[PDB]
């Protein structure tokens, strides 16, 4: 799995591929891996798919009884707590990789990494999942202060079609989604939209 | 679980489910017991020979181990349930003690019991 | 190692078991026995782990007991077998089994004398002869060799004397002496020791 | 906590006239990965004690957690008592002690700054429940390649000024950064005084490569 | 995995004389190949005439201590006196056996004045068997002390000699003696060395010093 | 660690070495390992000290409680079943003890072997401890059930020398109790040293 | 552990002009006494003893094979072995057997076949040698012995003053380890005699 | 033990705490760690003391036989190879950390090599359990081409981190000063560490020992 | 560690940084893992310092006597050669990683990779060590066809640079190495000279 | 589980060793003899695993046989114990070690009786008295209780007598009658075997 999320002025990005396997075979090729956990709130998930489905379902049902109860919408920052929270209490029993991103009224774009452990952390960009380790150079080198919501779109894209090309538990079709005070739209890149880089030759 | 106090201390300093208790005593078969040196005997009062009946099954006297046994005058159902439990604390005695049970040891089991339910919420 | 052994006849039940108690190399007890009385009719030849015998075995003893003194009269012994095998099969599942093998003769004035033998897992059979422990596998071919469902006690006790002298010659385990009882209309009767005239 | 996960190495602590100082990378490692460059793994506690942390950062917040609570509670008094130094290094060492003997401890290794009627505080506390004071502090790696230069320094000046003090410190975040291959050469430093608690952002230390053309010679 | 035990090393003494009881320990905590502190001394004063000493697991002698230090306070106020030495001792049984299953791993060495007045010390396990002695020691250097005292204080393996008591002069060095000579061979040994004395007087200290190595 | 005990026409007699060792280190040699648990009933310390000694003190607090009860001293087969039953539960968990309980019921002298293992027989003569098979030697070539009372005293002491002698893990001194109708009497408590300067002396 | 299958010990301690070796006398397995009388210092010349703790088997066996060497070298040399020589020669052997070792840890005591010089030295299972002008020790009472040795051993001594400190030492010590004792033996090597004699000690 | 060495302007310095433990005891206060290989040539030793010896004692061996034929005087490279190479065949069972240094017709060198068989080539380098506190002293107090006491303090100051901050290492500080024409082959160098004064007395009187046989014979 | 090199023209690129740990001590920060094999031919090490070590003098060996024998520069695919069959042969009992690049007469500039299992293959770049894993990416994403001896040199250094940042056993300097027909040139990049990449922050 | 023991006396040594060849739970021979002659003057008692003690034994025993062939004279039973050591030690490390625990027993027309005992390490002792197995550990004691360096073959025998009746009595293995031995002066003298009237 490759998961990623960057922030840019009024919202976030979120970048996910679409590779689930069991071992050496792909369960699924078109796994949808960013899951909506409140009208302008997102996550992504990577590790134990049983694990971040269950816990997302959870957080879900937590944050929309927080807002009708509150009559208001729901801080990204907290969204992210209630991951924090299942993830930190039951560390030992979950195998969760989780990055938070939503667009908050009160804090605007947001994006918080919670790993393994169940720290929680806010970040200007987050990546996680297999797949991470073979783009943080390039990530590194690449990520700019003031990208905008294409900039940003796109950089994940690179990223994300990078990182599916070197690891095999990572792969498929780049699911992407943009959140901002607007709303939040949702767009795919199969095959050729997919960024490309030739193999090196002689 | 049933908490009520049931027996409790009246102004003169009387528990009056105990002196009721004692009525139902009072109305019971009579009962007698003599202390020899060879032979205890005990006799049940008023068995109400029904005839239609059958002996057997409502002797007021009854053995509790193979040292010991008991007549009793009162309620017949409460009787039953204190005579099977004095039977089964005389198999106990003998599981985490290896001796026998003795002659006042189950006698002051049975008084324990006893004046329990006349200190226990519920009962 | 304890052994235990038991043969049916048409009539009264004979059983034995060896006195020893062993522990490490020694035996810690001469005059050890294995058998508990349940009834006037019952025994219960009871082996196995250092605790979980005398534990169980007093504990289905009592019991039998209580049962006695709530009706007036006694089990049958082919009742008591179901009982104790009932505990024991359901304890073995629980956090206090007990690993214990062993033999319930006893003589019912209406069914005849029986013998039954169970398994530490709680298997429950009737047989006309059984034993336990190691001297088992060198004395239950004899048994099936010279049994009879006639067997007299005069034969029985004979019967009984070649499997112990047996253990004496082929078992590697000292196994000095043997306390011997008989079931029958009239109750458990004791019975001399089978002993070997070894210092 | 089984297994530790996203951790932070060493953490120094040295107490000088009228304060103590500590000082932590702002290294979050998973494994051999520096993957999270920018966190601080140094809390205030109150303003006369503040807590440095080794180990995983995960443990490290929920303390920060139940510490802020803690002290927020205090406050709602406003009963003119407040949680000493000491007092909040004796809690941690119930809590880590009564973590470890449930078999689930907090992975972590501690030290506790603080400064109170005068007098300097610094505490050590072990996962374990291992718990000590002393003039000065190294967890981790900084046992080894910290703790020997500032004892080094203490068996022949006892009392250090808060410049003196700053100076071994920064030395330290050298050595630890040359040869603890799980650091980074980007620090904070805190710093307790009748004044308070003061934190101070993104540090680096001047390092000298200069060996590295010594090859063949 | 996980370890719930570590061992800070340190050992432990105490002698028992006619008026008097002494109590010594190195100050060294340690771990691994490493020093925690050189200033941690393993005596704690009870009351005014029972010290304790402790060796082991530093994490269990500090909750065991203050587990000790509440029970008095609660034993004062439940019988308006405070705890006679052995009392205190036949509590510390009780309380290591409570973690029977799960140990306090502690070398505990009590050193005080009996109800007569005289001098009394007992060792435990970490489990609590125990019992009083003239003198004994726990801990690392244990087995080095020990042999120097069976002959110095127990006059073994000596013929011909004469059993005079120990004087509390020649004690104060009999311990200073052994805790230098085993700082020369037990890496957790040294640092300093404080000792406690007990008397009718009371309790009072003495730092000597040891090798920093 | 060696003990035993055996009884005769005189009551039960009861000896045992005092060395505590920690692996190969001699950790002690002044344990009393003839556990006084009343003035009637004595208890025997092998296996380990800490859950031998916890016990049988619990027996002691158990016993006068039974007493106060029933105005009755308990009887020999009821306290060593009351430690037997003590026991059993933690059969598994690592209890170590290995211990004769002594005394003089309504039906004489009483000697019972109690495991942690879940034993519990009454028995004429008993050795526990790592030297225990060296003491069963001697005094099985000696015991009597009717040796005199002197005779006894050197049987048992002589038997726990011998065994201090082969194993290595018993030595010290050689402690011996009497257990006598109305209670039990410390006879001796000597060193190893002096008996060997005696035994061959 | 292997080294205390048999249990032992052995100590050697430097005079002025003389040198002292003892070991304690037993021979057991495990708990098990087995004999009183087991020799563990072998006479390798006179006024140079060594003494052998460790294993039975290989005590016996490194002694032997380094006499095998020891007689060899004095018939092919004209001469009788150097102390710091013969340290030299068991190193050699030991180390032989670096990846399968004989489990023994040699002490060698003795005086200086053309010279006053008192020697003494131990050594590791795999022949490291350690030479100081004190004592040394080796068996499963290290801790014990060294106990004794810091606090009873004074620099100059004559061998009378020698003797009582060396047997003070063992005794005591061997008597806090469990599988030393049975009697101790003591040799006092001077430029004139050998003084040879076994202690009076405990039997337990 | 704690060994280290640093390159000065003149020549090298190898340091050594003297402290030898059989587990948690100290059985030598005075172990010579610091061995001899070639007249310029000098090898300090950590980890297994037999191996540290006879490796050390080998390679020297073979250095006297190597410059007693070429006639010329033995290299440092050659005692690193040869060292290298043996203890890498035995794929890392040699346990013998070593700090090599000697001065050249190249000039001085110093080699840090491991049990497994790698080296390193510095300036200043550190083994043993008191290595990471030794190099702590390096790291901060380093200068290229030290006066010979410029360096010959700082690594008995390197050595002296070791010496009180592990307890594997104790005991004096050795030192061996090798340059274009001198070797000085510091024994006791510092001597940080002394037994604390007896507060007693025990001397055994003749007597106080019962003995139970005597055996005398005379010698010649 | 992390080793790279590069294929130019006329010649070749090589890096590597130089720390070189035992567990998380760095027992060398200086290390120099670009090892001569021959007057033109260099080689990368990563893996066990003792197994690289002893099997480039073994190689520089074999290979020095060859070229005597032929009187005659030796050929790169040689040298690696010489290194596969080691690695493939021993492959069980060495823990090599190795890169081998250099100047050929007869076929230029080359670059081959002989990684753990002994196998050999050649390459327009090559990357290998711990820390190569983080810098897939990037160097997928940058690599270009037809760079040049600067463009290239500046290139692993960037590479080495991302890698030497995100990998803990990985850091210290960065040593550069350029062969072509003319000679070898060896540089070093200390401190500053070290690319950087802003740490991103709010 | 195979018992070994012998006594020195001022002019000869008695030696003694059980009968049985155990096998799982039974005793598969009645009379197995543990001894095995060397010379005329020695008998080495071995014990131990399967295929060890003969082989071994038989393989000593050869080659003393040989000695004699070579050079006329027999060998002392001191130099055959260091032999037989020896071989034994050297093995230890090898690729067939032998696992084996024995008792040498000679007479030297000029040294007298001797007893050797021998550790399957090869440890090497000599002693007045010495045994082998579990019942070494019930028996030692009786010796060190009742041997007198001047005890007499007559109260030897009795010695003897005592530590075997133990065994029928504390020892938990079978063990009915055991082999029984003298040497002194005039080489290796039989002796009925002491024997238990066991079934
Ligand atoms: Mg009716
Ligand atoms: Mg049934
Ligand atoms: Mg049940
Ligand atoms: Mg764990
Ligand atoms: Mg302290
Ligand atoms: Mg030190
Ligand atoms: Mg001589
Ligand atoms: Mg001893
Ligand atoms: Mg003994
Ligand atoms: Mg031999
Ligand atoms: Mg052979």
């Amino acid at each position: 799995t490759t998961i990623m999320a960057v922030q840019f002025d009024g919202g976030v990005v979120l970048g996910a591929d679409s590779r689930t396997t069991t071992g050496s075979y792909i369960a699924n090729r078109v796994t949808d891996k960013l899951t909506p956990i409140h009208d302008r709130i997102f996550c992504c998930r990577s590790g134990s798919a049983a694990d971040t489905q269950a816990v997302a379902d959870a957080v879900t049902y937590q944050l929309g009884f927080h807002s009708i109860e509150l009559n208001e919408p729901p801080l990204v920052h907290t969204a992210a707590s209630l991951f924090k929270e299942m993830c930190y209490r039951y560390r030992e029993d979950l195998m969760a990789g989780i990055i938070i991103a939503g667009w908050d009224p009160q804090e605007g774009g947001q994006v918080y990494s919670v790993p393994m452990g169940g720290m929680m952390v806010r970040q200007s960009f987050a990546i996680g999942g297999s797949g991470s380790s073979y783009i943080y150079g390039y990530v590194d080198a690449t990520y700019r202060e003031g990208m905008t919501k294409e900039e940003c779109l796109q950089f994940t894209a690179n990223a994300l079609a990078l990182a599916m090309e070197r690891d095999g538990s990572s792969g498929g079709v780049i699911r992407l989604a943009a959140i901002a005070e607007s709303g939040v739209e949702r767009q795919v890149l199969l095959g050729d939209q997919i960024p490309k880089f030739a193999v090196a030759t002689l | 679980s049933y908490d009520r106090a049931i027996t409790v201390f009246s102004p003169d300093g009387h528990l009056f489910q105990v002196e009721y208790a004692q009525e139902a005593v009072k109305k019971g078969s009579t009962a007698v017991g003599v202390r020899g040196r060879d032979i205890v005997v005990l006799g049940v009062e008023k068995k109400s020979v029904a005839k239609l009946q059958d002996e057997r099954t409502v002797r007021k006297i009854c053995a509790l181990d193979d040292n010991v046994c008991m007549a009793f005058a009162g309620l017949t159902a409460d009787a039953r349930i204190v005579i099977n439990r004095a039977r089964v604390e005389c198999q106990s005695h003998r599981l985490t003690v290896e001796d026998p049970v003795t002659v006042e040891y189950i006698t002051r089991y049975i008084a324990s019991l006893k004046q329990r339910y006349t200190q226990s919420n519920g009962r | 190692m304890e052994y235990l052994i038991g043969i049916q006849g048409p009539d009264y039940v004979l059983v034995a078991s060896d006195r020893v108690a062993a522990s490490n190399i020694v035996q810690m007890k001469d005059d050890h026995d294995k058998m508990f009385k349940m009834s006037e009719k019952i025994l219960l030849l009871c082996v196995g782990e250092a605790g979980d015998t005398v534990q169980f075995a007093e504990y289905i003893q009592k019991n039998v007991q209580l049962y006695k003194m709530r009706n007036g009269y006694e089990l049958s012994p082919t009742a008591a077998a179901n009982f104790t095998r009932r505990n024991l099969a359901d304890c073995l599942r629980s956090r206090t089994p007990y690993h214990v093998n062993l033999l319930l003769a006893g003589y019912d004035e209406h069914e005849g004398p029986a013998l039954y033998y169970m398994d530490y897992l709680a298997a429950l059979a009737k047989a006309p002869f059984a034993a336990h422990g190691y001297g088992a596998f060198l004395t239950l071919s004899i048994l099936d060799r010279y049994y009879t469902p006639t067997i007299s006690r005069e034969r029985a006790v004979e019967l009984l004397r070649k499997c112990l002298e047996e253990l004496q010659k082929r078992f590697i385990l000292n196994l000095p002496t043997f306390s011997v009882r008989i079931i029958d209309k009239n109750g458990i009767h004791d019975l001399d020791n089978i002993s070997f005239p070894k210092q | 906590t089984q297994n530790p996960m996203v951790t932070g190495t060493s953490v120094l602590g040295v107490k000088f006239e009228g304060g103590v100082v500590i000082a932590a990378d702002m290294l979050g490692s998973y494994g051999s990965l520096a993957r999270f460059r920018n966190i601080s793994r140094i809390m205030r506690v109150n303003n006369s004690t503040m807590l440095g942390a080794s180990g995983d950062y995960a443990d490290f917040q929920y303390l920060k957690q139940v510490l802020g609570q803690m002290v927020i509670d205090e406050e709602l008094l406003g009963d003119g008592h407040s949680y000493s130094p000491r007092a909040i290094h004796s809690w941690l060492t119930r809590a880590m002690y009564s973590r470890r003997s449930k078999m689930n401890p907090l992975w972590n290794t501690m030290v506790i700054g603080g400064y109170a009627d005068g007098e300097s505080f610094l505490g050590y506390v072990d996962m374990l429940g291992v718990a000590y004071e002393a003039p000065s502090l190294a967890t981790g790696y900084g046992a080894y390649l910290a703790q020997p230069l500032l004892r080094e320094v203490l068996e022949k000046q006892p009392v250090l000024s808060q410049t003196e003090a700053r100076d071994l410190v920064e030395r330290c975040m050298r050595v630890l950064y040359y040869r603890d291959a799980r650091s980074y050469n980007r620090f904070q430093t805190a710093t307790v005084t009748e004044k308070g608690v003061e934190i101070e952002g993104p540090l680096s230390t001047e390092t000298n490569w200069d060996i590295a053309h010594m090859i063949s010679g | 995995r996980f370890s719930p035990y570590v061992f800070n090393g340190g050992t432990i003494l105490a002698i028992a004389g006619e008026d008097f009881a002494i109590v010594a320990s190195d100050t060294r905590l340690s771990e691994g190949f490493s020093i925690h502190t050189r200033d941690s001394p393993k005596c704690y004063k009870l009351t005014d005439k029972t010290v304790i000493g402790c060796s082991g697991f530093h994490g269990d002698c500090l909750t065991l201590t203050k587990i000790i230090e509440a029970r008095l306070k609660m034993y004062k106020h439940s019988n308006n006196k405070a705890m006679t030495t052995g009392a205190i001792a036949a509590m510390l049984s009780t309380i290591l056996y409570s973690r029977r299953f799960f140990p306090y791993y502690v070398y505990n060495i009590i050193g005080g004045l009996d109800e007569e007045g005289k001098g009394a010390v007992y060792s435990f396990d970490p489990v609590g068997s125990y019992q009083r002695d003239s003198f004994k020691a726990g801990g690392s250097a244990s087995a080095m002390l020990q042999p120097l005292l069976d002959n110095q204080v127990g006059f073994k393996n000596m013929q011909n000699v004469e059993h005079v008591p120990l004087s509390l002069d020649r004690a104060m060095r009999l311990v200073k003696d052994v805790f230098i000579s085993a700082a020369e061979r037990d890496v957790y040994t040294g640092d300093a060395l404080r000792i406690c004395i007990v008397t009718k007087e009371g309790i009072r200290e003495e730092t000597v010093s040891l090798r920093k190595d | 660690t060696t003990t035993l005990a055996f009884k005769f026409r005189h009551g039960v007699i009861v000896a045992a070495d005092s060395r505590a060792t920690a692996g190969a280190y001699i950790a002690s040699q002044t344990v009393k390992k003839v556990i006084e648990i009343n003035p009637y009933l004595l208890g025997t310390m092998a296996g380990g000290a800490a859950d031998c000694s916890f016990w049988e003190r619990l027996l002691a607090r158990q016993c006068r409680i039974y007493e106060l009860r029933n105005k009755e001293r308990i009887s020999v087969a009821a306290a060593s079943k009351l430690l037997a039953n003590m026991v059993y539960q933690y059969k598994g968990m690592g209890l170590s003890m290995g211990t004769m309980i002594c005394g003089w019921d309504k039906r004489g002298p009483g000697l019972y072997y109690v495991d942690s293992e879940g034993n519990r027989i009454s028995g004429a003569t008993f050795s526990v401890g790592s030297g225990s098979v060296y003491a069963y030697g001697v005094m099985d070539r000696g015991y009597s059930y009717d040796l005199e009372v002197e005779q006894a005293y050197d049987l048992a002491r002589r038997a726990i020398y011998q065994a201090t002698y082969r194993d290595a893990y018993s030595g010290g001194a050689v402690n011996l109790y009497h257990v006598r109708e109305d209670g039990w009497i410390r006879v001796s408590s000597d060193n190893v040293a002096d008996l060997h300067e005696k035994y061959s002396g | 552990s292997i080294m205390s299958y048999n249990g032992g010990a052995v100590m050697a301690m430097k005079g002025k002009n003389c040198v002292a070796i003892a070991a304690d006398r037993r021979f057991g397995i495990q708990a098990q006494l087995v004999t009183t009388d087991f020799q563990k210092i072998f006479p390798m010349g006179d006024r140079l003893y060594i003494g052998l703790a460790g294993l039975a088997t290989d005590v016996q066996t490194v002694a032997q094979r380094l006499k095998f060497r020891l007689n060899l070298y004095e018939l092919k040399e004209g001469r009788q072995i150097k102390p710091y020589t013969l340290m030299s020669m068991v190193a050699n052997l030991l180390y032989e057997k670096r990846f399968g070792p004989y489990y023994t840890e040699p002490v060698i005591a003795g005086l200086d076949p053309k010279t006053f010089k008192p020697f003494i030295c131990s050594l590791d299972l795999i022949g490291c040698p350690m030479v100081t002008d004190d004592f040394v020790v080796s068996g499963t009472c290290a801790e014990q012995m060294y106990g004794m040795c810091e606090s009873l051993w004074e620099p100059n001594m004559d061998p009378d003053h020698l003797f009582e400190t060396i047997s003070q030492a063992m005794l005591n010590a061997v008597d806090r380890d469990a599988v030393s004792g049975m009697g101790v033996i003591v040799h006092i090597i001077e430029k004139d005699k050998i003084t040879t004699r076994t202690l009076k000690a405990r039997m337990d | 033990t704690t060994i280290a060495g640093v390159v000065y302007k003149d020549g090298i310095v190898l340091g050594a705490d003297t402290r030898a433990t059989e587990g948690m005891v100290v059985a030598d206060k005075n172990c010579s760690k610091i061995h001899f290989i070639s007249p310029n040539i000098y090898c300090c030793g950590a980890g297994t003391a037999a191996d540290t010896d006879m490796t050390t004692q080998l390679i020297s061996s073979n250095l006297e036989l190597h410059s007693l034929s070429t006639g010329r005087l033995p290299r440092v490279v050659t005692a690193n190879r040869m060292l290298k190479q043996m203890l890498f065949r035995y794929r890392g069972y040699i346990g013998a950390a070593l700090v090599l240094g000697g001065v050249d017709v190249t000039g001085p060198h110093l080699y840090s090599i491991y049990p497994h068989g790698s080296t390193d080539k510095l300036p200043y380098v550190t083994m043993g359990s008191g290595s990471l506190a030794a190099m702590a002293v390096f790291e901060d107090k380093f200068r290229p081409d030290m006066e010979e006491e410029e360096a010959k303090n700082l690594v008995s100051e390197a050595i002296a981190a070791g010496i009180f901050n592990d307890l594997g290492s104790g005991s004096n500080i050795d030192l061996c000063v090798i340059s274009k024409n001198k070797l000085d082959f510091l024994r006791p160098y510092t001597v940080p560490n002394k037994k604390g004064t007896r507060l007693g007395r025990y001397r055994c009187e003749k007597g106080t020992t019962a003995v139970l046989t005597e055996k005398i014979t005379p010698l010649e």
